[PDB]
């Protein structure tokens, strides 16, 4: 996350973290959206071009977390995987379209004042928060700046990074890239022009999107985070992947493996 | 489990209590 | 270049490859515009983000090739740099405004049926030529294919590569990027929803862009390959500087470096 | 011709000079509107 801020204490406890087991690196963010289950994006366990493909025990899980470094004793949680699921449709050779993925945790997680899952969008609140101008949340531990020169150890954050960014109309950012976006995303981020700034970077990805509705008071999973690029050489705006638009792919996975 | 419950953060929505920055977010909504 | 083609011989008879003296390794593209004057791209001779900052003597030049293989007899000529001269207006910080540099030669380099300079465009061909719509064209020797993954090996051209773009509209361009174009740059390439694809990469840094004058049928350097993001993971369009704005500084520093 | 051969930039010998067109300038040609 880039020109963000600190993450207050449990102001974002369905945050996740993916973990490679050996050599133990932190992988994504992903988001918990249930005892045990586990969203997150599947570019972060399936992608070739990076040499990324990752099975259950490659994997591990950490909730409850907000220092990266210190090891927050009877606060955070480590958790094994038992299923990952990548959407069948996931095209990565194109667009990262329907960048998704759940996976199920061996044993649920126990909730707590730093741990508890997000609300998945139904049909009135994508329709109603997910518009252009409307600003939702971001999380996560990727780089403070700028990732595109030499050495990756620079920019790590100490403590999980959030800021807020808009949505962006569609034909908006279909013409700042040259990569088709689908109906299965949208962009977020705020203009050159506009002060405020504040951006999603790669290591960022799988991490949620959030919304508070006014409605009800719940915040909800609106995107996961599939391309930032706040920390590349240039990019006007991010790729999401619009949750809503997967939730019955969500539901089917769910509502047959637990 | 958890829906029923989901998205109420127990260190705020749960306590009454705001976030540094959620006031932001509502006010988007407000053009 | 990326779903260009080869180019003829004697197509792009100022086209001047940079190389790195020690070790040596092609690092730019470049264009001919007199015996002694190179044109190049400043960000091929220093950019701090990626550990370059080259010196005259930190380099060598050959003019005349359409191989990158073998040696091409009686026809590719080998020349070292005299003196470097990059824009004093260099900004490579944020946008690679004034992305543009001279290299003056050792010696003069002798014309032939393989190498020739291009010119340089006046008020008038440029007002003329730089719209949005019209084509230039691009030749070098960057990647062929995808180069954001792994591996630098594969992907490179054998012998020069050429390609047609339209010149892109800066309303557009601006709204394809999040870096501040200014004035002295413009953009080119296709739309996406392309029948035309084919983009320049990072490799053809320093190459120009030419246009043909249809009034006195000459070939004009209007840009220089500032940013081809062809080979990127993303990339709408390129950035080129903006020959004809940058003119004076070019015409101060011949005027008064050379004879 | 400053040093150069201003007098003759732009006409390559092997093309503008042998009145030989080459494969793709008339792409080039046709975009001017
Ligand atoms: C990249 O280009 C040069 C690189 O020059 C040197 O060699 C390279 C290979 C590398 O080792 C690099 O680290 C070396 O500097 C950079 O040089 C300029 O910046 C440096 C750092 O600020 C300048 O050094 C200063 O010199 C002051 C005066 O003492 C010097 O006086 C003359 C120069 O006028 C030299 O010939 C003398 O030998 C003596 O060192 C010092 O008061 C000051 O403390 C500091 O040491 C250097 O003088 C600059 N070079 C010139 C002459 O312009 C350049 O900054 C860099 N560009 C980038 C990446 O931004
Ligand atoms: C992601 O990896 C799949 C499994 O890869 C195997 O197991 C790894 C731990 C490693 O040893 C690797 O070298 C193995 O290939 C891979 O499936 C392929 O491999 C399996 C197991 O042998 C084989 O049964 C299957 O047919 C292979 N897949 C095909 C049809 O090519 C899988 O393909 C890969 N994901 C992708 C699509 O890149």
């Amino acid at each position: 996350i880039v020109e963000g801020s600190d993450a207050e204490i449990g102001m974002s406890p369905w945050q996740v973290m993916l973990f490679r087991k050996s050599p133990q690196e932190l992988l994504c963010g992903a988001s918990l959206i249930s005892d045990r289950w586990v969203l997150t994006a599947a570019h972060c366990l399936l992608y070739p071009p990076w040499d990324k493909n990752f099975t259950e025990n490659d994997l591990l899980v950490r909730i409850g977390k907000h220092s990266r470094t210190r090891y927050e004793r009877n606060i955070e949680k480590i958790s094994m995987l038992e299923k990952i699921y990548i959407h069948p449709r996931y095209n990565w050779r194109e667009n990262l379209d329907r960048d998704i993925a759940l996976m199920k945790l061996k044993k649920p997680v126990a909730f707590s004042d730093y741990i508890h899952p997000v609300c998945l969008p139904d049909r009135e609140t994508a329709a109603s928060l997910l518009q252009a101008g409307y600003k939702g949340r971001v999380t996560g531990w990727g780089n403070l700046k700028e990732t595109w020169t030499a050495n990756v150890g620079k920019g790590q954050p100490s403590v999980l990074q959030v800021v807020n960014l808009p949505i962006v109309e569609r034909p908006v950012c279909k013409d700042s890239t040259r990569i088709r976006i689908t109906d299965n995303m949208f962009c977020a981020g705020y203009k050159p022009d506009e002060g405020k700034r504040g951006d999603a970077c790669e290591g960022d990805s799988g991490g949620p999107f959030v919304m508070k509705s006014p409605f009800n008071n719940r915040w909800y999973q609106m995107g996961i985070v599939s391309w930032g690029k706040g920390c590349d050489r240039d990019g006007k705006y991010g790729f999401y992947t619009h949750v809503f638009r997967l939730k019955k792919w969500i539901q089917k996975v769910i509502d047959q493996f637990g | 489990s958890g829906e029923a419950d989901c998205g109420l953060r127990p260190l705020f929505e749960k306590k009454s209590l705001e976030d540094k920055t959620e006031r932001e977010l509502l006010e988007s909504y407000i053009d």
